[PDB]
C-alpha cells in the first residue's frame, strides 16, 4: 500500500516465513478437490525427517470457507482430529496455505485394499476413535457434515502410529443449510439443517462398511434422491409410523408416499442384511450398529452414549494404535 | 449453540490474547510521543464508535461488532496507529469478523458503501474528505490483520455469560437491557484485553444493580470468584462514565486525529 507505513511493511516483509522457503513440495500433489489442493511435504532444513501435509486453499484471499476453517482449526485440539500446525499467508499471490501432520492412510484406501480380494480389534479401535473425535467436535458445537471413509485419516509409522485423524470438515455451510452413500434419511427427505444426528448416521454407515468391506447403502450415480432412499429401505426395511413419528413433518414426505410402498420392503431388515455379510445379530457390534443406524434422528444415540456401549468393554479392547503393533500391509499414498 | 462455547480456558483468546497491562502500556509509549494518555483513550472511544456505526449499518449482530472491535484493539495493542491507517483497519475488522460466521455474507460493494456512508453522515466532524480506500486496500489490510492476530479469529465476549447470570437471578426484565449496554460501553476501554469475558459481565451486572437500586449482594456473595478483580473492572467502568461526561468527541476528534503519527512514505 502507498499509505501503509514503509518501515512496518518492509520489516514484516523481511521476517515473513514463506512456504516455498521452509518446505519442499513441488510435484508432490497428493489430493485434489473443490476446497483447496493438498501436497506431501518435507522441510528443506534437516530439523526433522517427518512428513507434513501442505494444503493450498483455493482462490485468492480469505473466503467464508477459508475464514471458518482457519477460525475453528486454530481452536480445536484433540488427538483424533487433524491439527493445524501453521498458516502461511503468501502476500504476492494472496494464497493461503495450511500445514498439517501428514496422515499416510485413510479408511477409504484401507477398506478398498480389503475389498480387493479387517481384523476385529482394528474395526472396534477405528470406530472408538472416530466416536472420540466426533464427540469432541460435538461438545464444542462443531459438526462435520461430510463424514465418510476418505475423510477418516489414519496415521502411519511415527509417534502417532495407528491413531485416527478426522479431517476435511465442512466448516462453511451457508446458514447451516444442506439445501450420497453416507447421508442420513432426513437429508434425503429435505432436512433444512445439519445436526449431530446426521454425523452419527454417517458413522454407523462407516462401521457397517468396516465390518463387511462393502458400503452398506451403496448406490449408482443419480435434495431428494429416490434411488438412495430405495437402497436404504432394501437394507433397513421401510420405517413404520411408530419408528419415526416426525417423518410426516419432513418436506419430502408426500413425495416419499407417492414414490414408495411399504410392502416392497417386507423381507428387508438390518438383521437380514448383516447375516448375509457374516455378522451375528446377537453380537454387541450389531446392537451398537443398529443404534447408530436408527432412521429417526431423535432415536439415534449420541457419540457419548456410543462410547459407553458395552461393545468397547468386550474382548478385544480398543487400542490407541489401530494396527495393534502389527506390521502395516497397506501401501503408502500415490501422488496425483 | 455457537462453536467453541465452553472452550474458553483452552482457547486462543485466553492462552494468547489476555495481555498483561505492563506489556500493553510499554508498547503504547510509541504513540504517547505524539498523543497524550487522555488523547489515546479518546481515540480508542472514537474508533469503537466507528466500528459500532459500521456494524449497525451492515445490520450485523452485536457479537460480530464485538469481535471486530477486539480485532482492532489486538492490532493496535502491538502496533502503532502510524502502521496502518485506523480508517482502513476499522471496516477491514468488521469485514473479517462477519466472515467468521456462516450465517450471511457481507459483499465487497456493500462494505465500501457502508464505510463511505457512515464516515460521511455520522462522522463528518472528524473526516472532511470522502472515504478514500477501495476493496484492494481492504483485502491487503485483511492479510496484515490476520497475520498479527496469529489467525486467532474466534473471540469470546461478555454477552453470553451476562445472559446466564441475569437468567440465574430471575431479573432479565429489570437488569438485562442496562447490563447489556454497559457491556457495550466496556469496549470503549482495554477491559477485553485484560480480563476474561465472564468477569466483565459480572462487573457490568453489578453496576446495573447499583444504578437500578436492586440488592444483589446475597447473589454476588454466592459466586465463587475473585471479587478484587471484579472491583478493579467496576473502577474502569465508573471512570469510563466520567471520561464520557468530560469528553466532547465531536468538538475534539479532528485535532486529535491530526496529532496521530503519519506513516512514512516509500523512498
Amino acid at each position: 500500500d502507498d499509505k501503509m507505513d514503509y518501515d512496518f511493511k518492509v520489516k514484516l516483509s523481511s521476517e515473513r516465513e514463506r512456504v516455498e522457503d521452509l518446505f519442499e513440495y513441488e510435484g508432490c500433489k497428493v489430493g485434489r478437490g473443490t476446497y483447496g489442493h493438498v501436497y506431501k511435504a518435507k522441510r528443506k532444513d534437516g530439523k526433522d525427517d517427518k512428513d507434513y501435509a501442505l494444503k493450498q486453499i483455493e482462490g485468492t484471499g480469505i473466503s467464508m470457507s477459508a475464514c471458518r476453517e482457519i477460525a475453528l482449526l486454530r481452536e480445536l485440539k484433540h488427538p483424533n482430529v487433524i491439527s493445524l500446525q501453521k498458516v502461511f499467508l503468501s502476500h504476492a499471490d494472496r494464497k493461503v496455505w495450511l500445514l498439517f501432520d501428514y496422515a499416510e492412510h485413510d479408511l477409504w484406501h484401507i477398506i478398498k485394499f480389503h475389498r480387493a480380494s479387517l481384523p476385529r480389534g482394528m474395526v472396534k479401535s477405528l470406530l472408538y476413535q472416530i466416536l472420540d473425535g466426533i464427540h469432541y467436535l460435538h461438545a464444542n458445537w462443531v459438526l462435520h457434515r461430510d463424514l465418510k471413509p476418505a475423510n477418516i485419516l489414519v496415521m502411519g509409522e511415527g509417534p502417532e502410529r495407528g491413531r485416527v485423524k478426522i479431517a476435511d470438515m465442512g466448516f462453511a455451510r451457508l446458514f447451516n443449510s444442506p439445501l450420497f452413500w453416507y447421508r442420513a434419511p432426513e437429508l434425503l427427505l429435505g432436512a433444512r439443517h445439519y445436526t449431530k444426528a446426521i454425523d452419527i448416521w454417517a458413522i454407523g454407515c462407516i462401521f457397517a462398511e468396516l465390518l463387511t468391506s462393502e458400503p452398506i447403502f451403496h448406490c449408482r450415480q443419480e435434495p431428494y434422491h429416490h434411488d438412495q432412499l430405495d437402497r436404504i429401505f432394501n437394507v433397513m426395511g421401510f420405517p413404520a409410523d411408530k419408528d419415526w413419528e416426525d417423518i410426516k413433518k419432513m418436506p419430502e414426505h408426500s413425495t416419499l408416499m407417492k414414490d414408495f410402498r411399504r410392502n416392497t420392503y417386507t423381507n428387508c431388515s438390518l438383521i437380514k442384511y448383516m447375516e448375509k455379510h457374516k455378522v451375528k445379530p446377537d453380537s454387541k457390534a450389531f446392537h451398537l450398529l443398529q443404534k447408530l443406524l436408527t432412521m429417526d434422528p431423535i432415536k439415534r444415540i449420541t457419540s457419548e452414549q456410543a462410547m459407553q456401549d458395552p461393545y468397547f468393554l468386550e474382548d478385544p479392547l480398543p487400542t490407541s494404535d489401530v494396527f495393534a503393533g502389527c506390521q502395516i500391509p497397506y501401501p503408502k499414498r500415490e501422488f496425483l | 449453540d455457537k462453536a467453541m462455547a465452553g472452550n474458553f480456558w483452552q482457547s486462543s483468546h485466553y492462552l494468547q490474547w489476555i495481555l498483561d497491562k505492563q506489556d500493553l502500556l510499554k508498547e503504547r509509549q510509541k504513540d504517547l510521543k505524539f498523543l497524550s494518555e487522555e488523547e489515546y483513550w479518546k481515540l480508542q472511544i472514537f474508533f469503537t464508535n466507528v466500528i459500532q456505526a459500521l456494524g449497525e449499518h451492515l445490520k450485523l449482530r452485536q457479537q460480530v461488532i464485538a469481535t471486530a472491535t477486539v480485532y482492532f484493539k489486538r492490532f493496535y495493542a502491538r502496533y502503532s496507529l502510524k502502521s496502518i491507517d485506523p480508517v482502513l483497519m476499522a471496516p477491514t475488522c468488521v469485514f473479517l469478523a462477519s466472515k467468521v460466521e456462516e450465517f450471511g455474507v457481507v459483499s465487497n460493494t456493500r462494505l465500501i458503501a457502508a464505510a463511505t456512508s457512515v464516515l460521511k453522515t455520522r462522522f463528518s466532524y472528524a473526516f472532511p474528505k470522502e472515504f478514500p480506500y477501495r476493496m484492494n486496500h481492504i483485502l491487503e489490510c485483511e492479510f496484515y490483520l490476520l497475520e498479527l492476530m496469529d489467525c486467532c479469529l474466534i473471540v469470546y465476549h461478555p454477552y453470553r455469560p451476562l445472559l446466564q447470570y441475569v437468567q440465574d437471578m430471575g431479573q432479565e426484565d429489570m437488569l438485562l437491557p442496562l447490563a447489556w449496554r454497559i457491556v457495550n460501553d466496556t469496549y470503549r476501554t482495554d477491559l477485553c484485553l485484560l480480563y476474561p469475558p465472564f468477569m466483565i459481565a459480572l462487573a457490568c451486572l453489578h453496576v446495573a444493580c447499583v444504578v437500578q437500586q436492586k440488592d444483589a449482594r446475597q447473589w454476588f456473595a454466592e459466586l465463587s470468584v475473585d471479587m478484587e478483580k471484579i472491583l478493579e473492572i467496576i473502577r474502569v467502568i465508573l471512570k469510563l462514565y466520567e471520561q464520557w461526561k468530560n469528553f466532547d468527541e465531536r468538538k475534539e476528534m479532528a485535532t486529535i486525529l491530526s496529532k496521530m503519527p503519519k506513516p512514512k512514505p516509500p523512498p
